[PDB]
C-alpha cells in the first residue's frame, strides 16, 4: 500500500520575538508511512526575519559578582592567575601580575581519554550517546586525587563529575536450550469375500417313449481389498545465546551547582521565551532529550544463535 | 527431560457362511432332483499405530569477576571458564594484581543524616529532614511500588524500565508466552 | 500416497564495541565459529579497552534539569523545555506509527516506519509467508 505522508497541518503565526529577532511559523508531524511508499523526512519547524517592536530592555548582567570572562561565567573566588583554565588557554590568565602560583604541587597527570568527557546526550528515540553538553575541564580549588587505576599514576576528577570509579568489573552469561519433537502413526485395513453358488436338477421320464435332462450350473467370486496409511512427523529447536561485559569505569555527574560550556549557554541565552516548537525540537537535536547522570565506561560484546527443523 | 509413549492396535474378523441342499425325487418311471448350494465368507482387518517422543533440554551458565588489573584479572577468567587447567602462576599474578586495585567486598552500612556536622547553622533541623528524606527515598520508587510481573518472575528495576526476570524453561518479557512449545499430531489424511 | 515434507530454520547474530579496532575484530574474527579461544587476543583486548572504551550501564536525567538557575528567565524556560520533552517522546514514535502484520515489531528509522517480521515469515509487510504450500496434482499428463 503506497501510504502518503499526512504531514502539513499548518498553524498561525504567532508574536515576534523583539530580543531574539525570530517569528513562529508552527508545524505538526502526523503520518510517517508504514510501507515502501513516499518517504517524508520533513522537519517539524518554521523561522522568519521580524522587525521588533518591543525595546528589548532585559539583558543578562555580568553577575554583578567580581572580574567577567570573555564569555559570560564569572569567577567564583580563586579563577584569577592560579592555574585554573576556565574559559580559554590564555583568556583567564591574560592578565597575572602576581607571580604563577601553582595551585598543587603534587604530580598529578591530567585525566587523558579516560571519563573526562563525562556528557552524554543520549536520545531515547535515537541511538547511542552523543558528546558532552557542558564544559567538563573547569574545577574550582584544591585538587582532588584520584590515585587509583591499573597503573600507577595519579589523575584529575573535574568540579563537574562528582564521582569517578575505577573498578574493573567483570561478567558474562551463556545459556542454551534443546527441543524434540516426534510422532509417528501407521494403519493397515484388509477386506476379503468369496462368493460360490451351484444349481443342479435332473429331470427322467420313461412311462416306447423315454426322456431325460440335467441342468447344471456353477458360480465363483472372490473380492479382496487392502488399505495402508502410514504418517510420520519429526520437529527440533534449539536456542542458545551468550553475552558478556567487560566494564571499566564509572562516574556519577553531580546534579546540581555544576558548571556550563560557554556554547550550551550561548544557545541557552538566545533561546526564545514563548514555546517555540519548531526551534525546541531543532534545539533538541543538537544536545539530545535527556543527559546522564551516571555512566559506565567499559564495552560489551554478545553473541545470539537461533535454530528451528 | 525426556517424554516418549507408544500405543499399537490390531484388529482381524474372519466369517464365512456354507450351505448346501440337495433334493432327489422319484417316481412309469419320473425322477426329479434339486441341488442347491451357498457360500458366503467375510473378512474384516483394522491396524492402529501410536509412536510420540518428546525430549527437552536446559542449561545456563554464568559467572562474574572483580579487582585486581585489567591484565592479570581477565586472564583468570579466560582460563577458568571451561579452561579445566588451573595455572599456578596466574592465582599468583592475581594476588600481586589485587594489591593494586582493590574493590569492596564486605561492607557495613551507616546512614548520612548520622554524619552530618554538629554544632552548624541548622544542623539539627537539617538532620531530622534529611532523616525524613532518606526514609521517603527508599520508600517513593522501588519493586513494592510497580507491578506484578507473572510465572513468579523476579522483578527489577533499571532507571524506569520495570522488567521481570523470566525463568530459564520460559521466554522472555511480560512472561506471557510459554515456549516449552507443545506438540500437535494430525492424523487425518492428507488433501494432496 | 507418498509425500515427504521437511524445513529447516537457522539464525544467528552477534556485535562488539570497544578497545582499538585492531584488537576488537580479532576478537571477532576468532569467536565466530573459531571454538579455539586464545589467550593473548583476550589479554591484548584488556589494554585495548583501556584505550577506547564505551557506555556499558548509563543512569538518565532530563536536560530541563540542568539549565543553569538564576538565569535571565531560567525558570519560564525550564518548564517551556519540560513541555518540550514531554511532547517530543509522544510526538513521533511507534505507537503512532501503524502495527504490522503478523505480530512484527515495529521500529522507527529516520522515518522508515519498517517492521522486523519474524524468522518463519517473509520480509516487508509481513504479507507473503513463505514457510510455501504444497502443491500436489494426481491428473494424467496430456502430452
Ligand atoms: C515408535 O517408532 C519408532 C520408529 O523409529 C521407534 O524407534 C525405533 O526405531 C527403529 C528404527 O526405526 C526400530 O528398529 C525400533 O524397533 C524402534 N523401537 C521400538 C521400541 O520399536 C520407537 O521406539 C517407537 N516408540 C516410541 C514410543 O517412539
Ligand atoms: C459347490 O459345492 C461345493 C461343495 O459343497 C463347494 O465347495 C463350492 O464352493 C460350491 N460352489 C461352486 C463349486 O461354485
Ligand atoms: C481372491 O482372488 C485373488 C485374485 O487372483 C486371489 O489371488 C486370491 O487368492 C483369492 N482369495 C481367495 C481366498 O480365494
Amino acid at each position: 500500500s503506497h501510504i502518503d505522508c499526512r504531514m502539513s497541518p499548518w498553524s498561525e503565526w504567532s508574536q515576534c520575538d523583539p530580543c531574539l529577532r525570530q517569528m513562529f511559523r508552527s508545524r505538526s508531524i502526523e503520518v510517517f508511512g508504514q510501507f515502501n511508499g513516499k518517504r517524508c523526512t520533513d522537519a517539524v519547524g518554521d523561522r522568519r526575519q521580524c522587525v521588533p517592536t518591543e525595546p528589548c530592555e532585559d539583558a543578562e548582567d555580568d553577575c554583578g559578582n567580581d572580574f567577567q570572562c570573555s564569555t559570560g561565567r564569572c569567577i567564583k573566588m580563586r579563577l584569577r592567575c592560579n592555574g585554573d583554565n576556565d574559559c580559554g588557554d590564555f583568556s583567564d590568565e591574560d592578565d597575572c601580575e602576581s607571580e604563577p602560583r601553582p595551585p598543587c604541587r603534587d604530580r598529578v597527570v591530567e585525566e587523558s581519554e579516560l571519563a573526562r568527557t563525562a556528557g552524554y546526550g543520549i536520545n531515547i528515540l535515537g541511538m547511542d550517546p552523543l558528546s558532552t553538553p557542558f564544559d567538563n575541564e573547569f574545577y574550582n580549588g584544591l585538587c582532588n586525587r584520584d590515585r587509583d587505576g591499573n597503573t600507577l599514576t595519579y589523575y584529575r576528577r573535574p568540579w563537574n563529575v562528582a564521582s569517578l570509579i575505577y573498578e574493573t568489573k567483570g561478567e558474562k552469561n551463556f545459556r542454551t536450550e534443546h527441543y524434540e519433537e516426534q510422532i509417528e502413526a501407521f494403519k493397515s485395513i484388509i477386506q476379503e469375500k468369496t462368493s460360490n453358488f451351484n444349481a443342479a436338477i435332473s429331470l427322467k421320464f420313461t412311462p416306447s417313449l423315454h426322456g431325460k435332462g440335467s441342468f447344471r450350473f456353477s458360480y465363483s467370486k472372490n473380492e479382496t481389498y487392502q488399505l495402508f496409511l502410514s504418517y510420520s512427523s519429526k520437529k527440533e529447536k534449539m536456542f542458545l545465546h551468550v553475552k558478556g561485559e567487560i566494564h571499566l569505569g564509572r562516574f556519577v555527574m553531580r546534579n546540581r551547582d555544576v558548571v556550563l560550556t560557554t556554547t550550551f549557554v550561548d544557545d541557552i541565552k538566545a533561546l526564545p521565551t514563548t514555546y517555540e516548537k519548531g526551534e525546541y525540537f531543532a534545539f533538541l537535536e543538537t544536545y539530545g532529550t535527556h543527559y546522564s547522570s551516571s555512566g559506565s565506561l567499559g564495552g560489551l560484546y554478545e553473541l545470539i544463535y537461533v535454530l528451528d527443523k | 527431560a525426556s517424554m516418549k509413549r507408544k500405543g499399537v492396535e490390531l484388529k482381524d474378523i474372519k466369517r464365512c457362511l456354507g450351505y448346501h441342499l440337495d433334493v432327489s425325487l422319484a417316481f412309469s418311471e419320473i425322477s426329479v432332483g434339486a441341488e442347491f448350494n451357498k457360500d458366503d465368507c467375510v473378512k474384516r482387518g483394522e491396524g492402529r499405530a501410536v509412536n510420540i517422543t518428546s525430549e527437552n533440554l536446559i542449561d545456563d551458565v554464568v559467572s562474574l569477576i572483580r579487582g585486581g588489573t585489567r591484565k592479570y584479572a581477565f586472564e583468570l577468567k579466560e582460563k577458568l571458564l571451561r579452561g579445566t587447567v588451573i595455572d599456578v602462576t596466574d592465582f599468583v599474578n592475581w594476588a600481586s594484581s589485587i594489591n593494586d586495585a582493590p574493590v569492596l567486598i564486605s561492607q557495613k552500612l551507616s546512614p548520612i543524616y548520622n554524619l552530618v556536622p554538629v554544632k552548624m547553622k541548622n544542623a539539627h533541623l537539617k538532620k531530622q529532614n534529611l532523616e525524613r528524606a532518606i526514609e521517603d527515598y527508599i520508600n517513593e520508587f522501588s519493586v513494592r511500588k510497580c507491578h506484578t510481573c507473572q510465572n513468579g518472575g523476579t522483578v527489577i528495576l533499571m532507571d524506569g524500565k520495570c522488567l521481570c526476570a523470566c525463568p530459564f524453561k520460559f521466554e522472555g518479557i511480560a512472561c506471557e508466552i510459554s515456549k516449552q512449545k507443545i506438540s500437535e499430531g494430525l492424523p487425518a489424511l492428507e488433501f494432496p
